[PDB]
């Protein structure tokens, strides 16, 4: 239809408005830009929440649900539009109604409106959105709801958790007990929105770390780890490299609950965005403690590194080697001369040829710490050896002439070690 | 010293996946 057309329907005002909304309905489901702007220009939107209260007349109460929802999945603008027009208390108490289709319609359109960012996310928050959906989920079996239902319950609850500032501490408090369920119940969808928001609960100060790991959920979160559908393992390594950002207790609940037994997969995983978080991850494993990098060391995840380090897309092998010069810095002796023995010098001489100023200096710092052992060790003729024959002397040579900060470095290591 | 993840999004970017922020209905 036209949305001329519709507007007389609407104001005809009973039977001819279902038509006319249920034909805005179809309109704003249409593939190719369904006209959202012209529907708010002409109106609509308030008699749509005003159709959200017709007790009696549930088929215009879902279509206009529908159609809102629709108009709140656009832009920022037009969300702005819906919650102008009072949608936001209209929606709330829908969530009560006896029609599971309605409930839905509503949770889904306030999962739009949340979704949008912090304020709108705080808005709905503050009308009293949280009680409401989590008591829908407050059955003694979660697989009692239908399938389908509880998918957008916690698709909605996790953009609740989502986003400077972070949502207020007793919404994250009351929501989260119910999240921890939901992080065991078998639909591959609903575990993985379940990941996504404990993955944005431990994004921020070492408090909310701390939070979510005391309910037990990291031996879990280690298992979805090791999932083959990989919208889980996406979410599952985010939640889980967030985690080791934390403090060094924080990081040994990862290590103990079995996370590194999965690397070898994730290191060596063809989808690109899975094997550079694991190599980030691995970055802030390797900042920890001499006891945790001997841990790496006895799990053999040196050699998945080197060759993370030898052959990867660009952008890993920079986050390999904050891996490796946070493992130089803070190893004992004998595990950073390890890395010799691994392999580690040739993909890092040949990673040196980059121009960016900021990767040669991180592989600058990780080379010359490892000296130092070689120098305790007594082993520093064989390394400078070393380097040279893989045709590092002569990039180190070069680097000499090539930010400055770069080339003092590069000389010291020849003042040093090859003269 | 460890990094947070605002610093590895800040080198990354854009691209960094993440979960569904609005969704239109088709369907039912």
């Amino acid at each position: 239809w036209s949305v001329e057309d519709i507007v007389k329907g609407i104001n005809s005002n009973l039977e001819s408005q279902l038509q006319a909304t249920q034909a805005a309905r179809k309109l704003l489901s249409r593939e190719k830009q369904p006209p959202i702007d012209n529907i708010i220009r002409a109106g609509l939107i308030p008699k749509f929440v005003s159709f959200l209260g017709k007790t009696d007349c549930s088929p215009i109460q879902f279509e206009s649900a529908w159609a809102l929802t629709n108009i709140a999945s656009g832009t920022s603008e037009q969300t702005k539009a819906v919650v102008d027009g009072g949608a936001i208390p209209a929606f709330i108490s829908l969530l009560a109604s006896p029609h599971a289709h309605i409930s839905e319609q509503a949770v889904w359109a306030l999962g739009n409106i949340a979704g949008d960012g912090s304020a709108f996310r705080d808005l709905v928050i503050k009308h009293g959105a949280i009680d409401p959906l989590l008591a829908l989920l407050a059955v003694p079996d979660l697989s009692t709801l239908a399938c389908g239902y509880l998918r957008n319950l916690t698709w909605t609850l996790s953009n609740l958790c989502r986003n400077n500032p972070a949502p207020p501490l007793d919404a994250v408090e009351q929501i989260l007990p119910t999240l921890v369920r939901l992080l065991h119940h078998n639909d591959p969808e609903v575990l993985a929105d379940s990941c996504w928001a404990i993955s944005y609960l431990t994004d921020g100060p070492n408090e909310r770390i701390e939070m979510v790991v005391k309910k037990g959920v990291v031996p879990q979160l280690v298992k979805l780890l090791g999932a083959t559908e990989l919208p889980i393992v996406t979410p599952a390594l985010r939640a889980i490299g967030n985690i080791v950002t934390g403090t060094d207790e924080q990081t040994q609940k990862v290590i103990d609950a079995g996370a590194l037994a999965v690397f070898p997969s994730l290191l060596t995983n063809p989808k690109t965005n899975i094997q550079k978080e694991a190599t980030w991850t691995m970055s802030n494993i390797t900042a920890g403690r001499q006891d945790q990098i001997q841990q790496v060391v006895n799990h053999g995840l040196v050699p998945f590194l080197v060759g993370v380090l030898s052959k990867a897309d660009f952008k890993t092998q920079k986050e390999a080697a904050w891996a490796i010069t946070n493992y130089t810095s803070g190893g004992t002796v004998e595990q950073i001369v390890y890395l010799v023995h691994c392999g580690i010098i040739e993909p890092l001489m040949n990673l040196l040829s980059a121009k960016d100023t900021k990767i040669i200096q991180v592989i600058l710092d990780a080379i010359s710490n490892i000296f130092q052992a070689a120098e305790k060790l007594g082993e520093t003729e064989k390394l400078s050896i070393m380097i040279e024959e893989c045709g590092g002397l002569d990039k180190i040579e070069a680097l000499q002439r090539h930010n400055e900060s770069v080339y003092k470095a590069s000389l010291n290591l020849i003042e040093k070690y090859f003269s | 010293a460890k990094k947070k993840l605002r610093e590895y999004q800040q080198r990354n970017s854009p691209g960094v996946p993440t979960g569904a922020k609005k969704k239109k209905k088709i369907k039912n």
